[PDB]
């Protein structure tokens, strides 16, 4: 919304899909922290 | 480079310098907002077109203007930004006709997707007008006196109230045509305008970039 | 020796699993009214994929 309302230049689905893909980038940097976390040094359940 | 073409080696030279300038140019024009003056002879948009020529461009975006018959040509080009159409509301009943031409602009299919943004032009000359007692709109328009000035559409403080009630009557009658024809895909925006005014430009400029911000609203479909 | 955990039959449990599933239902009802009421501007205007 931002690029919106600050591309005053006349002329800047797949929109969509960009959308997703940066979400997806994001949370795809911490599921490779996860998944280094959980193979490495996976927790455990201690009594 | 190798430069081992000969005439051949001459001809991928003088094309890639025809695409260095046709890049440079794509510079200038992807940033143009391109609009039409479809202005009436009696509408007076020679007095926008002076104070264009008094200094047209903005910042640093650019803006290029066209002005102008029968139109066989104004379907021809689609990537006009919008349209600039004075019209003289002084002149009581050749504003009827520049009513009838605006209907024909907004209703023109092929230029559907683009907005205008209208001008009331010489709208001082209305008010010397109206505080006579020669200019009398029940003639011409006779749902003058049907008409009632609203408190929602703001007035200007020290303005006769009559004045108010004839020049938003003008103003709204044109908005019938836009609010009529809600498509959405183009919105027409007024604005009261008067000879040896410097603020005009400007306006057009504010306007232009609200009509791009649309688009893009329309492209990512947040609107 | 007693064995401790936060427990689903924990009186303070349920409390936690009603205020969770309270959650999802209202998610889960927020969603529903952004469907039904997809073509309005107001949610149009919040990149109702987002």
């Amino acid at each position: 919304v931002l690029l919106v309302f600050e591309a005053k230049i006349p002329t800047s689905w797949w929109g969509l899909n960009l959308q997703f893909l940066l979400v997806f980038l994001c949370t795809f940097m911490q599921i490779v922290i996860c998944v280094i976390w959980l193979y490495t040094a996976p927790p455990s359940s201690y009594r | 480079g190798c430069t081992l073409s000969a005439e051949d080696k001459a001809a991928v030279e003088r094309s890639k310098m025809i695409e260095k300038q046709l890049q440079k140019d794509k510079q200038v024009y992807r940033a143009t907002h391109r609009l039409l003056l479809l202005g009436a002879d009696n509408s007076g948009k020679s007095t926008i077109v002076k104070q264009m020529r008094i200094l047209f461009q903005v910042d640093k975006v650019n803006f290029h203007m066209f002005d102008v018959e029968r139109r066989k040509w104004i379907q021809c080009f689609n990537d006009v930004t919008a349209i600039i159409f004075v019209v003289d509301s002084s002149d009581y009943n050749r504003l009827q006709e520049a009513l009838n031409d605006f209907k024909s602009i907004w209703n023109n299919r092929w230029l559907r997707t683009i907005s205008v943004i209208l001008f009331l032009n010489k709208q001082d000359l209305l008010a010397e007008k109206v505080l006579a007692g020669k200019s009398k709109i029940e003639d011409y328009f006779p749902e003058f006196a049907r008409y009632t000035t609203p408190e929602d559409a703001t007035p200007e403080p020290g303005e006769d109230p009559r004045v108010t009630r004839a020049k938003y009557f003008i103003r709204d009658e044109f908005l019938r045509i836009s609010t009529a024809s809600g498509d959405g895909r183009h919105y027409c925006y007024p604005h009261f305008t008067c000879a040896v005014d410097t603020e005009n430009a400007r306006r057009i400029f504010n306007d232009c970039r609200d009509i791009i911000q649309r688009m893009h609203l329309r492209q990512y479909e947040l609107l | 020796k007693e064995i401790e955990f936060l427990s689903w039959t924990e009186p303070f449990g349920i409390a936690l699993t009603l205020f969770a599933v309270l959650g999802i239902f209202l998610t889960a009802f927020v969603l529903g009214v952004f469907i039904k009421f997809r073509n309005t501007p107001i949610v149009k205007a919040t990149n109702r994929e987002l």
